[PDB]
C-alpha cells in the first residue's frame, strides 16, 4: 500500500451552506 | 446535457476533488436559466470557492516571495508569475460575477437567497480588490461595498439576527472593512453588533438552528478577539 | 529560455503548489538535452509525482463510487475514462522523457537506477488502469524496467542505499499488486531486507539517513504478506 520516491491564526471568512 | 446529468457529474467531480470540472458543471446548470435549489447553490458555491481559493493561496505565496527578495531577475520572475496567477484569478471572479448578474440575483425568489447572492457578489469583488492596483482599485472596492451594503439592508429587514446568512454576511463585510478599507473600528463595531444582537435571541432557537447560528457566532467572536488584541 | 531560470520558476511553482506549472518547467529543462543535476532530478520527480498522483487519487475515488452502484453507474464510468486519459497522457509524457533523454544520458549508476526505477513505476501506473489486451504488454515493460534497475543496483550500490532499497520495495509491490505473485514479492523483499541488515551488522554507522525506515517498509510488507 506504500511505495517510495527518493530525494538525493488567520481571520475567518465564511460560506453559508444551507440545507 | 440535462440538469440532473450535470448535477450528478458535479457531485462526482467534487468527490474526485476536481473542482474545475465541478465548477464547469454547475456553471452549465446555472446557465439553463432556472432558479437554483439550495443543493445546486451549495455545489456551485463550493466549486468556485475551491477554484478561486487555490489562486488566492498561490497569489499570497508568490506575492510574499516577490516582496522579500535585494532585487534581481528573481524579483521580476516572481512578479511575472504573480501576474499569471492574477489573470486566472480575475477570469474566475469575472465568471462568477457574470453568473450573479445574469442569472442568480435576478432569479432569487426569497430574501434568504437574495442576501446570499449579494453577499457572494461582495465576496468575489472583494477577491478582485485583494489583487487590484491603482486606478481600477477604488471602483472594484466600491462595487464590493455596495453589494455587501445592499445584502446588509435586506437581511436587517427580513431576517432574524441569528440567521446564519445574516451572521455570515456580517462576518465577511467586517473582514472587508478590516482588510480592504483598512477601517478596524468599523470592522469591530459591525462584528460586535451582529454578535450581540444574536445572543439576545439565542433562546428562540431550536437544537439544530442553535448549532447553525453558534458556529458563525464563534467566528465573529474569534475575529473580534484577533482584531482587538 | 535559460535553464537556471526555468529551474527557479519550477521552485516558485512548487511553493505555490501549482504542480502542473512545475512539471512543465522541468520538462522543458529535460528537453534541453543536458544531464540533470541531482536537484533538477528531484524537482522533475516531485513535480510529476504530484501531477500523476492527483489523477490516480481521483481515479481510485471514482472507481470506488462506480462499483458501489444503472444511469449513475454509467456516468461514473465515463468520468473515470476521462481521468484515465489524463493519467495515460501524463505517464506517456514522463516515459518519453525517460526514453529520449534521462536514461540514455545517465552517466552514473545511481542516476541510471533512479530513472529505470522511475520507468518501472510509470509503466506500473499505466498497468493500474490498463484493460484486457494491452495490460500484458504494459506489465511486461514495467517488469523489464525494474529488473534492469535491479541488476545494476545489485552490482553498483550498497544494500542499504536508499535508492536500491526503494527499488526493491516498489518492485516487490509490483509483484504483489500487479502480478499477484506474493511468492516472488516475498522472496525479493526478503532478500533485499536480509542483505541490508547484514551490512548494518557489519558497519558501526549507517551510511545513509533514510536506510532504516525503508528497511522497515520492506519487513512490514514481509510480515503483512505468506
Ligand atoms: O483558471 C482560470 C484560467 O483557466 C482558463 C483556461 O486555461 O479558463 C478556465 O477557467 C475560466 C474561469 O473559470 C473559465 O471561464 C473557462 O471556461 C475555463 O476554461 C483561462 O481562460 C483562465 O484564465
Ligand atoms: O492532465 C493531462 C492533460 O493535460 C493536457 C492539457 O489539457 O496536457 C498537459 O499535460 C500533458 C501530460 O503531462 C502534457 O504532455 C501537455 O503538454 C500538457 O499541456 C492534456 O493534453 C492531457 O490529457
Ligand atoms: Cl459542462
Ligand atoms: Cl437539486
Ligand atoms: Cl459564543
Ligand atoms: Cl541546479
Amino acid at each position: 500500500r506504500i511505495s517510495v520516491i527518493s530525494t538525493g491564526r488567520r481571520r475567518q471568512s465564511v460560506l453559508n451552506l444551507m440545507t | 446535457m440535462d440538469k440532473n446529468e450535470l448535477v450528478q457529474k458535479a457531485k462526482l467531480a467534487e468527490q474526485a476533488e476536481r473542482y474545475d470540472d465541478m465548477a464547469a458543471c454547475m456553471k452549465s446548470v446555472t446557465e439553463q436559466g432556472a432558479e437554483l435549489s439550495n443543493e445546486e447553490r451549495n455545489l456551485l458555491s463550493v466549486a468556485y470557492k475551491n477554484v478561486v481559493g487555490a489562486r488566492r493561496s498561490s497569489w499570497r505565496v508568490v506575492s510574499s516571495i516577490e516582496q522579500k527578495t535585494g532585487a534581481e531577475k528573481k524579483q521580476q520572475m516572481a512578479r511575472e508569475y504573480r501576474e499569471k496567477i492574477e489573470t486566472e484569478l480575475r477570469d474566475i471572479c469575472n465568471d462568477v460575477l457574470s453568473l450573479l448578474e445574469k442569472f442568480l440575483i435576478p432569479n432569487a425568489s426569497q430574501a434568504e437567497s437574495k442576501v446570499f447572492y449579494l453577499k457572494m457578489k461582495g465576496d468575489y469583488y472583494r477577491y478582485l480588490a485583494e489583487v487590484a492596483a491603482g486606478d481600477d482599485k477604488k471602483g472594484i472596492v466600491d462595487q464590493s461595498q455596495q453589494a455587501y451594503q445592499e445584502a446588509f439592508e435586506i437581511s436587517k429587514k427580513e431576517m432574524q439576527p441569528t440567521h446564519p446568512i445574516r451572521l455570515g454576511l456580517a462576518l465577511n463585510f467586517s473582514v472587508f472593512y478590516y482588510e480592504i478599507l483598512n477601517s478596524p473600528e468599523k470592522a469591530c463595531s459591525l462584528a460586535k453588533t451582529a454578535f450581540d444582537e444574536a445572543i439576545a435571541e439565542l433562546d428562540t432557537l431550536s437544537e439544530e438552528s442553535y448549532k447553525d447560528s453558534t458556529l458563525i457566532m464563534q467566528l465573529l467572536r474569534d475575529n473580534l478577539t484577533l482584531w482587538t488584541s
